[PDB]
Formats: C-alpha cells, structure tokens, sequence
C-alpha cells in the first residue's frame, strides 16, 4: 500500500532489461543484498555501495532512491 | 505450494523490501505509539460488560 513488492520486482526486470549485456552488475547487486540479509553490512552499506555499483546510468538509481525512506 | 523464481532474488528483494521499511517499527526499533509492544496479541481479556457475547462480559449484567 505504500512501498509494495510487486513494483520492486517489476523494477528488477528492469534493471535486468537495462543491463542484459552486463549481467555483472545485477550478481552484484543481488548478493550485496543478501550479505544485507544475513550479516554483513548495514543499511547505509547497502545504498552507496548499489549507487556506485550503478556507476553510468543515473536513471535506476534515480528509481532507485523511490523505495528507500524519503526525507 | 507457490513456486516463485529464484530464491536469490527472492531474498535480495525481501531485504530491499524490508530495508526500505526497516527504519521504524517494522524491523527497526523506534516509536512505541504506532506498533512496537503489539506485534501480534491473542486478544483476549476478563468478562468485563457490554462488548459481544464472544467470551467476554461480566458474568449476565
């Protein structure tokens, strides 16, 4: 209702869609989060460290940004 | 019962769900007036009055 998952995944796609020359970023992407998931990094790890992985094209971190707590 | 796809990108999303939302009362620890001390109750207390006929009302009056 607010955040919904739905439109996270549809934004995978997206990325994945994007980048579908370069499936190095999206690995990188997705584990990033999952060493998030587990134990590893924090939340402030998880931003810069994905707004550096995007290096180039500031559009999907520009929709990026949208999911995370504005503010 | 529901196969979705893969369980990497399952779990990289469920983070980055639960990241966008781990700031308050969802994951994180913060405000106690929204949602913190009630998670999930049972809802249940001692027959007080007039509320239902479900188990709880004094005793007749």
């Amino acid at each position: 209702q607010r955040l919904k998952v739905e439109d996270a995944l549809s934004y995978l796609d997206q990325v994945k869609l994007q980048f579908g020359s370069q499936p190095q970023v999206y690995n990188d992407f997705l584990d990033i989060m999952k060493e998030f998931k587990s134990q590893s990094i924090d939340t402030p790890g998880v931003i810069s460290r994905v707004s550096q992985l995007f290096k180039g094209h500031p559009d999907l971190i520009m929709g990026f940004n949208t999911f995370l707590p504005p503010g | 019962s529901s196969t979705w796809l893969s369980e990497a990108e399952m779990i990289a999303l469920a983070g980055l769900l639960q990241m966008s939302q781990g700031e308050q009362t969802p994951n994180c620890v913060a405000s106690s007036l929204p949602s913190t001390s009630c998670p999930d109750p049972v809802s249940v207390s001692e027959d007080p009055g007039p509320s239902g006929d479900q188990s709880c009302s004094g005793t007749d009056t």
